[PDB]
Order: structure tokens, then sequence, then C-alpha cells
């Protein structure tokens, strides 16, 4: 199953 | 190994000085074995560490490297809305119509996450809004109802 890219939208 | 593990953590944290210290020709494209095999560029890109992204690119990071699920760093940039990062990768040769194991393109990511200006950027560099993923969905199919501006842009 498909999971999220490494990362996040917000630096805070 | 420990050095590669630290490099990956630095690229994720945006810790430039530690990146400069651990980035060798051997390690610049190492992969996170414990996770989804992201490279230092994947991490820097996904976490919007511009300086690290620049450094890595300048020191030989592979802009096209796929992780375990077939993502390239542009996917990471686009999914999390990092415009400047996206621009950097594209300017360095990133393929915009690139597709992961499920045939998701960065345009699928940017559309589903509601990133207009990134969608626009991808379109200006020739991203195909008609490409379907394994589910037979175009990036247009993935746009939230509220984001009619993105629907219009993709249409």
């Amino acid at each position: 199953q498909r999971t999220q890219p490494d990362g996040q939208s917000f630096r805070s | 190994s420990e050095a590669d593990r630290q490099l990956l953590e630095a690229a994720k944290a945006g810790d430039v000085e530690t990146v400069k210290k651990l980035c060798t020709v051997q390690s610049v494209n190492c992969r996170d074995i414990e996770g989804r095999q992201s490279t230092p560029l994947h991490f820097a890109a996904g976490y919007n560490r511009v300086s690290v992204v620049e450094y890595l690119l300048q020191h030989g990071a592979d802009v096209h490297a796929k992780d375990k699920g077939g993502l390239v760093p542009l996917h990471n940039a686009c999914s999390y809305g990092h415009y400047e990062v996206a621009e950097l990768l594209v300017k360095h040769g990133a393929v915009v119509n690139v597709a992961d194991l499920w045939k998701f393109t960065p345009l699928h990511e940017a559309a589903a996450k509601g990133k207009y200006e990134i969608c626009k950027l991808l379109l200006q560099h020739g991203a195909d809004p008609t490409k379907k993923n394994r589910d037979g969905n175009t990036p247009l199919d993935l746009v939230k109802d509220g984001d009619t501006d993105i629907q219009d842009l993709l249409r």
C-alpha cells in the first residue's frame, strides 16, 4: 500500500 | 552505516554544516534503508531545506533517484508544497512527468494536496494533466471540491 513521501508541509 | 544515517538526519533537519561535513562522493546518494529508502535529496526536498537541496545538487545528488515506492524528490517537493524546491529540481533537470510505482506523478501530488502555484509550475514545464495513475485517475480527478481554481487550471 501507498504511503506519504518523506517530508512535511510546514517547517513549524 | 552511521555516517550515512547522520547525513540523512542532517539533510532532514536542514543542518547545512553537518551536511558539508558528511557529504562524500560515496554518501551523497546514500539511501535510508530503515524507511522508504529516501536519499539525502529526498529528505532535504520533502522538508524544504533549500540550502541543503542546493548543496546536494551541486555536489552530485541524483535528481532522478527513485525511492522504494518509486518517488523522486520532485514528488516530495510537490506533495508538500515546496515551490522554490520544486523550481530548483526542475531547473536542475527533473523530469516532470515522472511516475511512481502507482503511476502517481508530481502533478497528482500537487493537485490532491491543493497546491495551485505548484500545479502551475508543473504545467509550465509540460506536465501532462491527462496522465492516469493505477486507479485510472488524472490529477484533475484528485482535486478537492473546494479547490475550483485548481480544477480550472488543470482543465
